[PDB]
């Protein structure tokens, strides 16, 4: 789901 | 009290050292923690708050860009901190992304996020 | 093309240096530049911005306390850098003011600022 | 969903209705619901959300001057209905006050109000 | 002074009525009016501003659907009217598309914008 | 405490 | 370039 | 007439 750095994201998309 | 690890509802962590002089310096990273994950974060705080029970003003940036990845946008907190058994820092903030000068319109997105001591 | 001396609408200068690590550190001061109106800045901005003419996305805080004065507030702007024989740095920013409980909801002030290379 | 009295997490209440056309229509009054604090509301929302499960955008604005009082000034709240058991509507707000030239910059507040069905 | 034909810089024209009672009603159209580009809107304002040489508050609202288009999202747009041979709105606003959960933290924009009389 | 009616202000100040 | 009505998009992309 | 550090104030009011 999350794709940016802000909302957590831990793997890349 | 600033000092420390924070945590956010999105599942972010922000680890900071507050210094003497007002400055904020540490690293912004995912609930993991990885390499890739970690930003570096600066920021300023009052460091002479007043003493009427008001919360101590500060705020600080993160460039999404690391040593692995870049989002080519930057987003900066602004609030405040208040002390006490249920410490929390209580932020707005804002994204910036470079764009062109088309879509500069649309490029500032605003949000809010609450900072505990506890996950 | 960041490191520099920028001025506002205001009439406010921001004098900065953008480091190679992505880092921003300078001074925010009034048109006069006196001591007492000249406060510590510090920020981030992308390092390697994209190529398709898009901005450098950018933020800077400036907690608004010096060895004079006190304000008990800081701003942080976010926004991006603009390149070009008309260099300028479009941002909005938040200061939000220790305050206490009560009034929290209005902690918070919103607004634009733009940076030119010439006052 | 949207037509109903809602209820904000600062002692305010929101008794709007929602019309077929997109329209909105209503009051905003404080806990108690007194005359002198009653406002009028009006305001739009998206008549035909997407069936994908994302909120229904809207917005509504209350110019704080009613036969009794007059704050010159305005609120607008933009946000997203969700509904469901536990629907809400989430917001982020901008409060403008009429100002002399030389205040216009800090002339508008920002915060984040969130409303539900029970108090 | 307000009712009338705005213009801000996007390209976007503005046209209101001002009611004697603070309402303001309207549509929001691109440049050249075509009917799939034409938006109602609604909005508030201070119908008895300060005598002091201070703004008018104002705000309105624009949910993006006509009978032609959907862009599931609404914005608000809040600020004050300058009276004078120069007459403008500045404001300020927020663009709120309907998301999803998971997409709720970037579902709204912050911008700013000046109206004029004149293009 | 509140003065304004957007905090839910009752009594005028 | 402009895609949302409020830029004021004339054509749908 | 500015009264707040951000918009250039000079003096102390």
């Amino acid at each position: 789901r999350c794709c940016h750095p802000q909302c957590g994201a831990v793997e890349e998309c | 009290g600033i000092t420390g690890t924070w945590y956010n509802q999105l599942g972010s962590t922000f680890i900071v050292t507050a210094g003497a002089d007002g400055a904020l310096t540490g690293t912004y990273e995912s609930a993991v923690g990885n390499a890739e994950s970690r930003y570096v974060l600066t920021g300023r705080y009052d460091s002479a708050p007043a003493t009427d029970g008001s919360g101590t003003a500060l705020g600080w940036t993160v460039a999404w860009k690391n040593n692995y990845r870049n989002a080519h946008s930057a987003t900066t907190w602004s609030g405040q901190y208040v002390g006490g058994a249920e410490a929390r820092i209580n932020t707005q903030w804002l994204l910036t992304s470079g764009t062109t000068e088309a879509n500069a319109w649309k490029s500032t997105l605003v949000g809010h996020d609450t900072f505990t001591k506890v996950k």
